[PDB]
Parts: C-alpha cells; sequence; structure tokens
C-alpha cells in the first residue's frame, strides 16, 4: 500500500518525468565495457541479475522477475527501483512462508563460537571460544572475490589469505565506484539541474567508495 | 653408511637409525603433536599425543620412543592417525578444569592451540571432573594442579636438567597428583625454566600472574647482564614497561633455560 | 521468417533488416584475416573450427528465430556485433604474433602462496 | 485511525484508495513486546557418536589451487554453456 | 641484470632534461600561485622553496628514479593552478607551525632520549 | 524471468489521444497529487513526544556500558582480556595487578566511548557476561572527556542500570 | 554487505551455512533491498524537490 | 548433503574451466606462464606485464570468452618477492556467467601499458592504485591523485607506510588555518601476535626450504 | 568498605591516590570524583562460608547459566577452604 | 630477449627518496632482521619458519589524562614478514634503512634413545617415571 503514492505521485507526474527522462541515458555496450553494475545494466535493456544468474546463498528456491527496461535513463532506473522493491516484497513472502527449522550457526565450534549454555559446560567449548575471539578461525590460503546483487549493484570483496587468522588484502570492489566511473559521460550532453538528477540514479554513497 | 632411507608420508629420508618418528617427521618440517616429549629432555612416551600410524600396522604406535628402520611408510593425515589424536585429546581435556579465562596459559597453552588444529568442538562428557588441591612449593611457581596432565615433564626436568629430585607423581589409578607429598620448597636455581617447560597453566610463574596475558605482549630478543653468561633471553614489554623475561636458544649461551633471578 | 524487429532490448544496440547476408559477408572477412595468421597456430586451429561451423548454420538456416536458437547470441544483431569484435581481435593478434613460447619465464619464487 | 468516518470517507475520496483497510501506524495487532522464552534446536552434529572432526573437516579438506599447466580434434570449450533467455513474465509481463 | 623498461628516460641526460621544464613550468608558477591563492610568503621565497625541493632530489643516481620523482612532480603543479588544492594543503610545504627540531648533540641529548 | 517497465504503446485513437490532451490540457495527474496530499494530511500524524515518550526498542539493544556483579556484590570480571582482544576499535585497556584477599583481579577497565563502536562483541566475548552493553543512550555530555570512561565510571553504572539489565539478560540468554 | 563478506570467508573456509541460517540472510538481504530502494528513488526525488515521497 | 558443515564441492563446474584454462592457453602462449584452477571453481590466469594489452582484449572479443565486464584490479603487494605489486583483473562474461582472474607481476618502476583500450571501468581502477600501491600505469589518461589528501606523500596500502600515517592534522589559531604536524597518537596501536606456533592446515603446507 | 585520604580523595579499590603535588588533582577541583562506594573486595569478607559437604565441589555461580563456567573445588586442604576463582564464594567442608 | 629503448643501470635499487618516508626515520633507525623466536612455553615452532622484519622501540609516555601508551614513532608497527632472507636484505637496501642481520639458528639435533634410560652402568639410567 505504501508503494503506490510513492508511484502515484512520481511516475505518472509529468513533471518528474521531464525531470528524470532522457537524461544519464547510457547505452548497452558502454554500460557493460564502463563497469557499471545491477540497475544500469538493468535499466539499458541488458538482461543480467547475479541473483537470478548466478544465484548464491538459497535465492535458488525463491522465483520472482527482476525488471529490465527499454531506453536506460535515469527515468527508466527509478521504475527499475521501486519495481525492485515491488520485486523484494515477494521475495519477503516467499522465503517468510516456508522458513525452514534448523540452527543459526554452523556445528563448527572451530568457525562458529559455541552457545552460551554451551560455554559455561563444555570444555571444549571455552578453549574454542577462548582463541577464536584472541585470533579467530584459521582461514586456508586461498583467494576469491565472490560478489553478490546488492541493491546498489554488483558488490564483491577480494581478499586473500595468508593461510593464518588474519586477511592479508581485502579489495573492497564497490558497485559506486564502477557506477561513478562512468560520471564523465553520464552527465555529458545535460545541464547542471538534470546531472543532479543522474547523481541521484547512480545511487552514489560515500562509505562504498572511499570505504 | 648406516643411514637407512624411510618412506615418511611417501617422500623418503635416508635418517640416522635410531632416531624416533618425532626426530624424522621434522626433517620435512612436520610437527608431530607432543605433550609429554621434549627434545632437550629425556623421553618418556606418557601422554600418547606423538601417537601416529604406521602403515599395515595393527594399531598406531606410539611415535615418541619407534625406533625407525628401513620401509615403515608413516601416515600424517591418515583417518587412523586422526582417530588416535582425537581420542587421546579429550581425554586430556576430559577431567582438565575450566580455567582459561582465570589461567595465565591462556593465549600461550599447548593443550588450547593443540586442542583448535587437532582436536574436536564438543564433548561427550556429562559426568564430572576431577579435582585437587593447590600446593606451596615456592613463591615464583604457582600451582594450580587440577590443570596438571601429568606429562611429567617437571619431574624429569627436575631430576636431569636441575638435578634436584623432589618432584613426583605420588598415587595411581587416576587422582594421582604430579606434586611432592611432603611439603617442599623448590630451591634450584633453574626452577624458573620449570614454568616454562609446563604445556599448561598448572605451573605458572608468581610475579607475572594476572598481569598480561600473550597477545599483547611484544616480544624483544635480548641478553642477559645477571651472569656472565649473556643468556640469550625475551624481554615481554608492554605499555612502557617489562613484566615476564623468557628464555631464547642459541646452544653455547642459555640453550633453553635460565636461571631465576635472570627471570 | 518475422515481422522486423521493433527494438533489439538493448538501447544503443539498433535493429538490422538484413540479418544473414550480414553475417555472412563479416564472416567471410573474419575468413580472410584468418589466413594471414599459420594455420599452425592454435588460434587459426581455432577460429576455423568455429568459423566452419557457425557459417554452416547461418547459412542452412536462414530465418530469424531459428538462428538465433541455434546461435544462443540473443539478437542477430548482438551476434553480429559479437562477430564484428571478433574481427578486431583478429586484427590486433594478426601484427602481435603470439604463438612463440614464454617471453620469459616466471621468477623463482614470484608465484606460490603462502610467502 | 479514532477518526471519524466522516474522515476516513474523506480521505478515502482524495486517494481513492481504502487506506482503513491498511495503515501505516501499528496497532495491537503487533506481537506483545514481551515474550515467551526460546528452546532453539540443537545442533545438527550433536551426536556424541559417529561425530569426530576427521570426517567433516571443512577447513582441513581444501587443497591448494590445482595446476593444471606451467611453464616450468581440439572441440570449441567454453567455460560454462552459453547462457539463454530467461522467460517473459507469466505473472505480468508488460507494466 | 641491468636491463629494466623506462617510461620516460633512458640516459641522466633526457632525465635532466624532464626535471629542466618542469622547474621552468614551476619557474613560472610561482608568481601567479601566491596571488591567487591570497598568501603571506614572498615570491622569491616560493622560487626557493621550490628550489630547494629540487635539491633534495638530487643524490639520486638512477635515470629510472628520476622520471618517477618527475611524474611525482608534475603531479602537483596542475592540482596547485587549477585551484584543486588548498591554502592548507600549499603552505604545508612552507612547513611553519613545527618547532625546530635540535640538531647538535647536546640540545637532543637535553630535549629527550631518543636518537 | 522479468518484466518490462517503461514500454507502454499509447494508442493513437480518437478517445486515448483526448485523454492524453485532456490531461495536458487539464491537468489530471498533478491534481492526483494534491488529492493524494490532502488524504496524507487528514490522517494523524506519526511523531513521538520526547522525552515523554520514546520509541520502542528491544532487550537486545546496545548502549552505554556497565561493568556487572555477582549476587553478591563481587567484580565477575577476572581480566580475562577476552574483551580487547575481540575489540574492533580496540577501546578496551585492562591491567591487573595482585588484590588485598590473595586475588590479582584487574584495576583498569576503560572503554573509550568515542573509541568504542557499540557493536557488542564485548559482551559476547566475555565467559562470565561482566562487560555488556547496557539500555541506556542518553548520557551524552558536553566535555570530550566524560567519554572517556574508567574502572569507577563502568562499575557506578553497572550499580546504576542493574535491576534493568538483569531482566534483560534473563530474557536474553536462552537466545544466546 | 554482511552477506558478500559472509559467503566470502565462507568460500575460503569450505564451510556452508545451516540451511535455517541460508533463509534469513536472504529475509534481511531483502530488507536491506527495501531499504536501499527506498532511500534510492526519494534521495533522487529530494534532489529534484520532491519531499513528500 | 550428508555434511552439512562442509561446503559441498562440484566438479562438472570444475573440470569445465580447467579445459577453458588449456584453452586459453594453447590460444595465445606467448605471456601465460600458468594456469590454476581453485577449490572455489575459481579459475585464474597468471601472465606477463607484457601480456596485459593482448590477454585483456583477447577475453574481450573472443567468440568463446567474452569476458567484457571488468570487476575490480587490485594489488596484493608481496613485499618477500621481488616483484612486490602483484595487479591482478578480474573479468566477468555474462554470456557464460564465468568469472577470470588475470595476474601480474611488477616491480616499484616498471610499468604497465593502460587498459584504458580494454576496458575504460579501470580509468579510476588505475588512479587509486597508482595512489595506494605507486605502480604507475604508463599511457593513461591520467594518473592522479584520487584516494589521498592533497598533497599527500607516499603510498598507504603498501606494507611499508603504517597504519597511523606520517602526518596529521590539527586547526591551529596563530595561521588561522588547519595545519599538519608530525603523528602523535593519545594510544599506541597495540601489538596483537595472534599467529599460532602450531600449523594450520598440512594441505597448504609450504614446500621444505 | 572505603577508607578517606588525607586530602579528602576517596581512595578506590585500587589504591590509586593522588597526592598533594600531582599537577593532574586539578582535573578534580571544581568537580567530583568518581568512586564506587561498593568496595568489591570487602563483599566477600562479610559472605557467609558454604558447609556443603564432599571431596569436590561443583561451583557453577548461580544463577545456572547466569554465572561463570562452572569449575570443580577440591576440599583436601583443611588449612584453606575453597573458593572458586571465577566466584570467591567460599567453600569449606565438614572438618573431612 | 626482451628490448623497448632498453634501460640498463647498476645503481643498486633505491626507492627513498620515492616511497615518501621522512629523513629521520630513513637515516636514524634500525631494522634487525631476524627469524621470530619461539615463545618457550609454546612447543610448537610454527613461528620459526619466516624472517621478520621490525624498527627499533622508540620513547613510551604514559597520557596525563588516564594512564595511555601515548607515542610519537609511526614506524613500530612494521611486523613485515618475509619466506627468506634474501629477499631481506633486499628490501633493506632498496628503502636504504640501516640494515642489520641476525643467523637462522638452527636447532642441534638432540639423537634420543628410550633404551638409553634403562642402562646397566650409565647414568644416563633414569630415576624418574
Ligand atoms: C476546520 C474544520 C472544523 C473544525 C475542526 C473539526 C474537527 O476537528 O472535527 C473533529 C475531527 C478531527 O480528526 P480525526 O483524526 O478524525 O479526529 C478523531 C478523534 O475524535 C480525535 O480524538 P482527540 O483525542 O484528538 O479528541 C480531543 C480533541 C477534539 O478536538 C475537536 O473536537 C476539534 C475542535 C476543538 C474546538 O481535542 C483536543 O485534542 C484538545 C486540543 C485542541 C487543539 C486546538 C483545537 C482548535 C480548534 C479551533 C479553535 C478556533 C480556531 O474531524 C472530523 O470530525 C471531520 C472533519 C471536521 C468536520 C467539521 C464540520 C464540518
Ligand atoms: S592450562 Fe590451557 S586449557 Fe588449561 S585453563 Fe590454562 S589456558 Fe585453559
Ligand atoms: S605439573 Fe605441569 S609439567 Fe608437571 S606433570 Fe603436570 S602438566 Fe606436566
Ligand atoms: S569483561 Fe569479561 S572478557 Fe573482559 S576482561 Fe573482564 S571477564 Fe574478561
Ligand atoms: S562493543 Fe565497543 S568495547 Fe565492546 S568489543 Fe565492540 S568496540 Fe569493543
Ligand atoms: S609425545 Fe610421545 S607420548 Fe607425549
Ligand atoms: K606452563
Ligand atoms: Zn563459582
Amino acid at each position: 500500500f505504501r508503494i503506490d503514492e510513492l508511484e502515484e505521485m512520481l511516475t505518472n507526474n509529468r513533471i518528474w518525468r521531464n525531470r528524470t527522462v532522457d537524461i544519464g541515458v547510457v547505452t548497452a555496450e558502454d554500460a557493460l565495457n564502463y563497469g557499471f553494475s545491477g540497475v544500469m545494466l538493468r535499466g539499458s535493456g541488458i538482461q543480467w541479475d547475479l541473483r537470478k544468474t548466478q544465484p548464491y546463498d538459497v535465492y535458488d528456491q525463491v522465483e520472482f522477475d527482476v525488471p529490465i527496461g527499454s531506453r536506460g535513463d535515469c527515468y527508466d532506473r527509478y521504475l527499475c527501483r521501486v519495481e525492485e522493491m515491488r520485486q523484494s516484497l515477494r521475495i519477503i513472502s516467499q522465503c517468510l512462508n516456508k522458513m525452514p527449522p534448523g540452527e543459526i550457526k554452523v556445528d563448527d565450534a572451530k568457525v562458529s563460537p559455541p552457545k552460551r549454555a554451551e560455554m559455561k559446560t563444555s570444555m571444549e567449548s571455552l578453549i574454542h571460544h577462548f582463541k577464536l575471539y584472541t585470533e579467530g578461525y584459521q582461514v586456508p590460503p586461498g583467494a576469491t572475490y565472490t560478489a553478490i546483487e546488492a541493491p546498489k549493484g554488483e558488490f564483491g570483496v577480494y581478499l586473500v589469505s595468508d593461510g593464518s587468522s588474519r586477511p592479508y588484502r581485502c579489495k573492497i570492489k564497490a558497485p559506486g565506484f564502477a557506477h561513478l566511473a562512468g560520471l564523465d559521460k553520464m552527465s555529458k550532453g545535460h545541464m547542471l539541474a538534470d546531472v543532479v538528477a543522474i547523481i541521484g540514479t547512480q545511487d552514489i554513497v560515500f562509505g562504498e567508495v572511499d570505504r | 653408511s648406516n643411514l637407512i632411507e624411510v618412506f615418511v608420508d611417501g617422500q623418503s629420508v635416508m635418517v640416522e637409525p635410531g632416531t624416533t618418528v618425532l626426530q624424522a617427521c621434522e626433517k620435512v618440517g612436520m610437527q608431530i603433536p607432543r605433550f609429554c616429549y621434549h627434545e632437550r629432555l629425556s623421553v618418556a612416551g606418557n601422554c600418547r599425543m606423538c601417537l601416529v600410524e604406521i602403515e599395515k600396522a595393527p594399531k598406531v604406535v606410539a611415535a615418541c620412543a619407534m625406533p625407525v628402520m628401513k620401509g615403515w611408510n608413516i601416515l600424517t593425515n591418515s583417518e587412523k592417525s586422526k582417530k588416535a589424536r582425537e581420542g587421546v585429546m579429550e581425554f586430556l581435556l576430559a577431567n582438565h578444569p575450566l580455567d582459561c579465562p582465570i589461567c595465565d596459559q591462556g593465549g600461550e597453552c599447548d593443550l588450547q592451540d593443540q586442542s583448535m588444529m587437532f582436536g574436536s568442538d564438543r564433548s561427550r562428557f556429562l559426568e564430572g571432573k576431577r579435582a585437587v588441591e593447590d600446593k606451596n612449593i615456592g613463591p615464583l611457581v604457582k600451582t594450580i594442579m587440577t590443570r596438571c596432565i601429568q606429562c611429567t615433564r617437571c619431574i624429569r626436568f627436575a631430576s636431569e636438567i636441575a638435578g634436584v629430585d623432589d618432584l613426583g607423581t605420588t598415587g595411581r589409578g587416576n587422582d594421582m597428583q604430579v606434586g611432592t607429598y611432603i611439603e617442599k620448597m623448590f630451591m634450584s636455581e633453574l626452577s624458573g625454566n620449570i614454568i616454562d617447560i609446563c604445556p599448561v597453566g598448572a605451573l605458572t610463574s608468581k610475579p607475572y600472574a594476572f598481569t598480561a596475558r600473550p597477545w599483547e605482549t611484544r616480544k624483544t630478543e635480548s641478553i642477559d647482564v645477571m651472569d656472565a653468561v649473556g643468556s640469550n633471553i625475551v624481554v615481554s614489554t608492554r605499555t612502557g614497561e617489562v613484566m615476564r623475561i623468557l628464555p631464547r636458544m642459541h646452544e653455547d649461551i642459555n640453550e633453553e633455560w635460565i636461571s631465576d633471578k635472570t627471570r | 521468417a518475422g515481422l522486423l524487429k521493433k527494438t533489439t532490448g538493448l538501447v544503443g544496440l539498433a535493429v538490422c533488416e538484413t540479418p544473414h547476408e550480414r553475417l555472412k559477408i563479416l564472416y567471410t572477412k573474419i575468413l580472410d584475416v584468418l589466413g594471414q595468421i599459420p594455420k599452425n597456430a592454435a588460434y587459426r586451429k581455432y577460429t576455423e573450427q568455429i568459423t566452419n561451423e557457425k557459417l554452416g548454420m547461418v547459412k542452412a538456416e536462414p530465418d530469424v528465430k531459428k538462428l538465433e536458437e541455434q546461435l544462443q547470441g540473443g539478437q542477430i544483431e548482438e551476434v553480429i556485433l559479437q562477430a564484428e569484435n571478433e574481427l578486431s581481435l583478429a586484427r590486433k593478434m594478426l601484427r602481435w604474433k603470439p604463438w612463440e613460447p614464454l617471453v620469459e619465464e616466471p621468477p623463482a619464487n614470484q608465484w606460490k602462496w603462502p610467502i | 485511525a479514532s477518526a471519524t468516518r466522516v474522515i476516513q470517507l474523506l480521505r478515502n475520496w482524495a486517494s481513492g484508495r481504502d487506506l482503513q483497510a491498511k495503515l501505516q501506524l501499528r496497532y495491537q495487532e503487533i506481537s506483545k513486546r514481551t515474550q515467551p522464552p526460546p528452546k532453539l534446536p540443537v545442533g545438527p552434529s550433536h551426536k556424541l557418536s559417529n561425530n569426530y572432526y576427521c570426517t567433516r573437516d571443512g577447513r582441513r579438506e581444501a587443497m591448494p589451487p590445482s595446476i593444471v599447466m606451467s611453464s616450468q580434434e581440439k572441440k570449441a570449450v567454453t567455460p560454462a554453456p552459453p547462457i539463454k533467455r530467461w522467460e517473459l513474465s507469466k505473472d505480468q509481463p508488460y507494466l | 641484470g641491468t636491463s629494466v623498461k623506462p617510461i620516460f628516460s633512458r640516459d641522466m641526460n633526457e632525465a635532466k632534461r624532464r626535471v629542466r621544464e618542469l622547474y621552468r613550468a614551476w619557474y613560472r608558477e610561482v608568481p601567479n600561485t601566491v596571488h591567487l591563492f591570497q598568501l603571506d610568503i614572498s615570491v622569491k621565497q616560493g622560487r626557493d622553496k621550490v628550489r630547494e625541493m629540487f635539491m633534495k632530489n638530487a643524490h639520486v643516481t638512477d635515470p629510472r628514479v628520476v622520471d618517477l620523482l618527475v611524474i611525482k612532480g608534475k603531479m602537483e603543479l596542475e592540482e596547485t593552478i587549477n585551484v584543486w588544492k588548498q591554502r592548507t594543503h600549499i603552505m604545508r610545504f612552507f612547513h611553519e607551525t613545527e618547532a625546530p627540531r635540535p640538531t647538535d648533540f647536546l640540545s637532543k641529548f637535553y630535549v629527550g632520549h631518543d636518537p | 524471468t522479468y518484466k518490462f517497465v517503461n514500454m507502454r504503446e499509447p494508442s493513437m485513437d480518437m478517445k486515448s489521444v483526448t485523454d492524453r490532451a485532456a490531461q495536458t490540457l487539464l491537468w489530471t495527474e498533478l491534481v492526483r497529487g494534491l488529492g493524494m496530499t490532502l488524504s496524507y494530511l487528514f490522517r494523524e500524524p506519526a511523531t513521538i513526544n520526547y522525552p515523554f515518550e520514546k520509541g520502542p526498542l528491544s532487550p537486545r539493544f546496545r548502549g552505554e556500558h556497565a561493568l556487572r556483579r555477582y549476587p553478591s556484590g563481587e567484580e565477575r570480571c577476572i581480566a580475562c582480556k577476552l574483551c580487547e582482544a575481540v575489540c574492533p576499535a580496540q577501546a578496551i585497556t585492562i591491567e591487573a595487578e595482585p588484590r588485598a584477599d590473595g586475588s590479582r583481579r584487574t584495576t583498569r577497565y576503560d572503554i573509550d566511548m568515542t573509541k568504542c563502536i557499540y557493536c557488542g562483541f564485548c559482551q559476547e566475548a566475555c565467559p562470565v557476561d561482566a562487560i555488556v552493553e547496557g539500555p541506556n543512550f542518553e548520557f551524552s555530555t558536553e566535555t570530550h572527556e566524560e567519554l572517556l570512561y574508567n574502572k569507577e565510571k563502568l562499575l557506578n553504572n553497572g550499580d546504576k542500570w542493574e535491576a534493568e539489565i538483569a531482566a534483560n539478560i534473563q530474557a536474553d540468554y536462552l537466545y544466546r | 554487505n554482511e552477506q558478500a563478506y559472509s559467503l566470502a570467508v565462507e568460500k575460503l573456509l569450505n564451510i556452508q551455512p545451516p540451511p535455517r541460517a541460508q533463509w534469513i540472510r536472504v529475509l534481511f538481504g531483502e530488507i536491506t533491498r527495501l531499504l536501499n530502494h527506498i532511500m534510492a528513488v526519494t534521495t533522487h526525488a529530494l534532489d529534484i524537490g520532491a519531499m513528500t515521497p | 548433503d550428508t555434511r552439512p558443515t562442509i561446503r559441498p564441492r562440484n566438479d562438472v563446474v570444475h573440470k569445465q574451466l580447467s579445459a577453458f584454462g588449456q584453452y586459453v592457453a594453447e590460444i595465445l602462449p606467448k605471456y601465460v606462464q600458468q594456469v590454476q584452477v581453485s577449490c572455489f571453481n575459481e579459475l585464474e590466469i597468471f601472465i606477463h606485464p607484457d601480456g596485459v594489452i593482448p590477454v585483456l582484449t583477447f577475453l574481450r572479443d573472443h567468440t568463446n570468452a567474452q569476458f567484457k565486464s571488468l570487476a575490480d584490479l587490485t594489488a596484493v603487494d608481496v613485499p618477500t618477492r621481488q616483484n612486490r605489486f602483484e595487479i591482478v583483473y578480474n573479468l566477468l562474461s555474462l554470456r557464460f556467467n564465468s568469472q577470470i582472474r588475470v595476474k601480474t607481476y611488477t616491480d616499484e618502476l616498471t610499468p604497465i601499458e593502460s587498459s584504458v583500450t580494454v576496458y575504460k571501468a579501470a580509468n579510476w581502477y588505475e588512479r587509486e592504485i597508482w595512489d595506494m600501491f605507486g605502480v604507475f600505469f604508463a599511457n593513461h589518461p591520467d594518473l592522479r591523485r584520487i584516494l589521498t589528501g592533497y598533497g599527500f606523500e607516499g603510498h598507504p596500502f603498501r606494507k611499508d607506510f603504517p597504519l597511523s600515517g606520517y602526518v596529521e592534522l590539527r586547526y591551529d589559531d596563530e595561521v588561522k588555518r588547519v595545519v599538519a604536524e608530525p603523528v602523535e597518537l593519545a594510544q599506541e596501536f597495540r601489538k596483537f601476535d595472534l599467529n599460532s606456533p602450531w600449523e594450520a592446515f598440512p594441505a597448504y603446507r609450504q614446500p621444505p626450504e | 568498605g572505603v577508607r578517606t585520604s588525607p586530602t579528602g580523595e576517596k581512595v578506590t579499590h585500587t589504591g590509586q591516590a593522588y597526592d598533594d603535588g600531582d599537577y593532574r588533582r586539578v582535573r578534580f577541583s571544581d568537580r567530583q570524583k568518581e568512586v564506587n562506594e561498593n568496595f568489591a573486595i570487602d563483599l566477600i569478607a562479610e559472605q557467609p562460608v558454604s558447609e556443603v559437604g564432599s571431596r569436590v565441589i561443583s561451583c557453577d555461580g548461580g544463577g545456572g547459566a547466569l554465572g561463570h563456567p562452572r569449575v570443580y573445588i577440591n576440599l583436601d586442604k583443611e588449612t584453606k577452604t575453597g573458593t572458586c576463582g571465577y566466584c570467591g564464594l567460599q567453600f569449606r567442608q565438614p572438618h573431612h | 630477449t626482451q628490448d623497448t629503448q632498453l634501460i640498463a643501470v647498476d645503481e643498486k635499487l633505491d626507492i627513498t627518496t620515492l616511497t615518501g618516508v621522512p629523513e629521520e626515520h630513513i637515516k636514524t633507525r634500525k631494522v634487525r632482521i631476524f627469524v621470530p623466536a619461539r615463545n618457550n612455553m609454546q612447543s610448537g615452532v610454527n613461528n620459526t619458519k619466516k624472517w621478520k622484519m621490525e624498527f627499533d622501540t622508540r620513547e613510551r609516555w604514559e597520557n596525563p589524562l588516564m594512564g595511555w601508551s601515548s607515542t610519537a614513532d609511526p614506524l613500530s608497527n612494521l611486523v613485515l614478514t618475509f619466506s627468506t632472507k634474501e629477499d631481506a636484505v633486499a628490501f633493506a637496501e632498496k628503502n636504504g634503512w640501516s640494515f642489520d642481520v641476525e643467523e637462522r639458528k638452527v636447532p642441534k639435533p638432540k639423537s634420543k634413545s628410550y633404551g638409553a634410560n634403562f642402562s646397566w652402568n650409565k647414568r644416563t639410567r633414569v630415576s624418574t617415571k
């Protein structure tokens, strides 16, 4: 119900249209090759989503439809944003009605802290909890980048493990940095009062870029 | 020559005969688990944590005192070896008191660290744990003997390195204690090293007790000036001050032990 | 066959009313530049395999829709654009000649983890 | 919600929608702030038998990155079968 | 052994050539930056401050490192003229606030027990 | 699966163009905005009357710290030093030396509020639930020095927010 | 963001989350999606000059 | 999954990217020193410094790779090796839903020709590496400082720049501006020497020296 | 139990006492020193000593999971009545 | 093998002026390359397998307010570990720190004999068990 008014007085408002359509228009190949992620791909007509193409976690069981549009301007991405909230509502529904029973943490004391009740009765629980909060679990060497479909876009972390209980280096890949990397073209062909709308649709937040 | 070759987990080593498995696995760089064995000290073969599996062996063999010869392919990551380590360790851990937050060995405890590399994640224990009284053999050594694992390292250290024959294991069964029976005042000038050989917090330095934890003490390698040997020592530093002194290794100098007033 | 594609579904990527013929002429074009590179190169050993392969599918079946499934490349405009950069990729490694062995072996401990 | 019927009928006209059915301010239908104690389920490996760590040591059952070649008819192999079209939204295809 | 790849230099000659018009650009840079950024320090003060910074990077004898100092050197002048930097940035090299670290043995000995 | 958003193919019939022309000529989508906003006006607000009433919280709420004590008044802290071993901002500093009755309990427990993150790792790290995240949050001060807590400040808050914290930890130990 | 870091460390550790915990994460993962898009559309509208949304 | 604790492993993905690793190896064996698949099913390509443009262009337009989504570019700086800066790219292909990692090596002085021709996404994934690490990429449109203070010296994310840095800011009355000074800490960042003295994983054991 | 310093600064359980010449005591002037009057040192001096009888006592700390990790305390040293290290509660045997 | 306007410099590699370290932190420092000494309490030696480089301890003064560990030595947090020592010398010289060396002390082989504990005339006959 609360979404409707957000749609009613913005989607139909000709004022919102002329202030959000035909701005920040990004062609498909430029979006893909500028490193853009998430909605810019979805907005510009490109059929791609991490949550569906490589469904992580348990997104397998859930079913829904991502809103790829036609033009890809800031207006089109706005419908993609609004429709994603509607889509997210159903995804909430599907996990809600069939939440499985079971434990909240992996039954691996070497990686998950033992339960408080188990902590004060089991000698192993004390040892495992003790060292887990001093140095933590030792992660075997290797490196991964695995990313998820964050609502900002393709958000991934690239950590390298030294074979100890501490990371060596975790590059903070962020959709916003890729998002903003094409800002030069993005504001091209438009004036200040509407490229600020381009800033809004880009979903830039200065904690993913600047870290 | 007499040098005899052994299939150490595959790879072959021409080890010198009479060398035990522990004195062979380190050749390639494999550190066998241990609690009762000490390289600088004698061998007892009691804690049963070095226990490893020999190929085609009916039972896992105590790698602590296994004189090795030709063939005899050892297995590091075998299921039977893991079975032995898993069982034995929770046998140590069975009656061990839940003292890690109050024990100074916390963060520098073998029994703590060995239990996170080759050890279970929970216990099937639902009975009680044996408890033994403390002892008072010095204003430097502090005895929480319920934490003792009866590895007898202190006894062999006392009667072979310090030359004092007063430590021992009184009793039998399971309630026996590694104590001194008659009340005693540990007099040896190498008494401070008794702290650094016990793998648990059963024997601990009284002055340093409840003063610092291992993960915050920056270690600096330095020397001793108390004696004219220049003992290679480790100086623990934290917040512009020193807490406790550890012995380094150089063989000709202090080796692995330091005298008391040095510590 | 089929009526003209109203929109390819990808902005910037326009429509082409001559799907099969444009694919073919571009395809012989990449066949042309494949000649200059030696046959023994694994490049030429692999591209001509897929050259003669999917040049047959475009030639045999002329319909837009059946060609889409047979090549799993979305709309034809995507495929010919995809084949277009294949041509440019062919030109670049024409002058590159990356067929000789490694330029030089890596340093002794340059790789291998942990340090 | 409080509001008499004249207020409710007025906004239902201006909105054109039934605001009374679902309001945006929570009422007594929410769960009681105090709730009964929980009894969360036991661990999936809580069995005290046949549960040795040698059979489920996840961190220890990782191998180093497998090498296939080093400096020191061949079918065209693709890293994955090329992805296809998905579907057109049986529930609601076009807004 | 000594085989290294260039970026801008082969011989110290051209390496010293790059720092030449780098000085030239910086030499003509002082008159505008002081006036436009509204400082108090004098024009010749800036010119010698540019000058001395050259002398700090003078003991290196590798064409390979100087250009890295050149690109770092050329990474600052545009940041000044295009009002990218600020007063706290360009007066920072005019090291002013900090007390003068003692240089003789006694004065260092008196201040503290550090080298 | 996916669905389109922008495409509409507005029909060019005489009736349909009339609605579009009417919408432009006599504004209708804009008056819709007025109708929605006016309907919003005739609705009671959601504002809360602070401090006369403050918004809801949870038994797990993480706020100002407090060092708790046993039923008889003993400090639960034992300087096991786990809390700063996991304190992500290193806001906890602890020292311990002998206590009079043979004990060697702590002397220093300073959690710098201006360094602390309120993640709650400390209370989970504590094996004797000594340090906890209290429910209080109204401890704003006008001096940076006030937020720098010490052992006595922590213990006083433990005696101040005691009954509330004890009930919360009694209502939450099953979850933990 | 917790989701990305978690599965990343899960991937290196070769440990998979329990099935129950997997379903809670997507519940809050989509709540963040609700969180983000609500901020995204309105701040855009705030930048334009729309206040009520 | 009979072992819910462990992460289930897949083999159909394992061998396929293993085969594709050979595929790329044969196509241009001039630059690929070695290819390493992962237990995480993330195959990685190890290339030569001059090989940045060829392989990156190759995965971009090839009909069997189509890797055209630049995920990230970063450095994994390793002091113990002569090429401390380890430049690594991550590529994504929408058509075949796979992720390719290409890894290089570089000293502080050796350059790398810019990949802006391959991906214009690198434009800013190039600037910060030059700032954060100090390695300079040749023929790039701009090498500006993007993630540091104006006039900042050194390169922070190196394993040489300390956590606290060298310079600290403060607003001073005499100058009426926020001026700099050598760093001074109320608290020294304490050390947590937490690496256990017991071996963790026999599988990844370093070969004896 | 708290004892007052000559300058009036109530000393804490750790024993801290800013002297007359300590210039930093000015932080306390025009303000108040914060002291927890409840001195945990002496709250066990008066605590009753349990006459529970067995060779080993399971001291859990009361409140079940709300206390401290339960420890086994041995009662064989008749000179020293056993005290839980976590608790400080005093336990003695019924004269063995 | 390779040449692109090849540069040939014999000067020992030195960044120093480009790495941005200050002068007093490049002239008045001391770096002792060594193998971490294992804590004698822990029998395991999974720390004597690397080469750690750090600098000299500097002044540490208690903060007047509350008793912190206030210091002004930025160059004390570096615990750089090396696979070997020949790279450690390389790292020391490329920055030009005051190089120092410590030799990677080797465990003297301690050939044991459980049967020696039960001798017949040797003092190795153990009186402890
Ligand atoms: S000896 Fe080790 S396991 Fe026992 S209480 Fe002390 S730290 Fe814990
Ligand atoms: S007191 Fe310590 S050294 Fe002696 S047997 Fe017990 S655990 Fe071993
Ligand atoms: S608060 Fe808890 S974890 Fe922290 S030192 Fe005290 S007892 Fe240990
Ligand atoms: S809540 Fe604060 S004090 Fe506790 S661990 Fe987190 S940051 Fe440290
Ligand atoms: S190691 Fe051989 S028994 Fe202790
Ligand atoms: K000990
Ligand atoms: Zn107790």
